[PDB]
């Protein structure tokens, strides 16, 4: 029971307090954005960097395979 | 240990001895973190509660083999 | 506004974060969560400041990364 | 079904290390409170004394926080 509401609160602390999409998104997305603004990749190359994106939205607390993927 | 007893009974004082070798994290000079259940104070504060005055004679103990292994 | 529009959600994340981590450390983790912007951190600095902040808070669990979080 | 009972048995686990790490003692409660103000501890810790009755007589044994604060 305790750890079943712990999930509500898990969820709804991903849910609030969230909004790291203007802090890790801008620091690290929005930064790819602008530096493929001034990068010309190949389309394999974001072929596999959309995949890497897939790899991305796993926030700070959430799972860590965006941490290695923000920094590849 | 009983040099620390008998200078306990020379200014009045309330002696207590308490063992601090083999202690190589600080989770036993300091506590444990306020996050869980089990929390434990270091062996200062173990001394401190099985002595009954403010101004006790701390024994501290095997101090020679003081080292860094874990809990920096 | 934006006082509110970042304020509102603290009284409700520490609502629903009463405890959470530790409640000693809601205390020194509401002092972090005002000196982030007191103190004059770099916008970057800010920036992984109020990212670890959504890192923190951890009603996850209050885990050893809840005091990995509370002191960064 | 695999990873359903290996996570089942996870929960067994720190079932059992709540009770070995159980805490829940109700017989020193008043005690501690009517001997924090006639073992007349100094200003900062006086405060600690009040923090930590803060922390019981709303949550006191259902929950990891408020044992441990009865136990500090």
């Amino acid at each position: 029971d305790t750890n079943q509401r712990e999930s509500y609160l898990r969820e709804q602390m991903k849910a609030i307090q969230k909004e790291l999409g203007g802090e890790d998104g801008l620091s690290d997305l929005e930064a790819l954005r602008k530096k493929i603004e001034e990068v010309g990749m190949p389309e394999a190359v974001k072929t596999k960097a959309l995949k890497e994106l897939d790899r991305l939205e796993r926030m700070q607390q959430g799972s860590p395979e965006a941490t290695v993927a923000r920094t590849y | 240990t009983s040099l620390g007893r008998s200078i306990a009974r020379s200014m009045n004082r309330k002696f207590h001895r308490i063992s601090l070798g083999g202690v190589r994290d600080e989770a036993e000079i300091r506590g444990h973190r306020r996050t869980y259940i089990g929390a434990m104070p270091g062996k200062l504060i173990h001394a401190m509660k099985q002595v009954g005055v403010i101004n006790p004679v701390i024994l501290l103990d095997e101090i020679d083999k003081m080292s860094s292994d874990w809990r920096g």
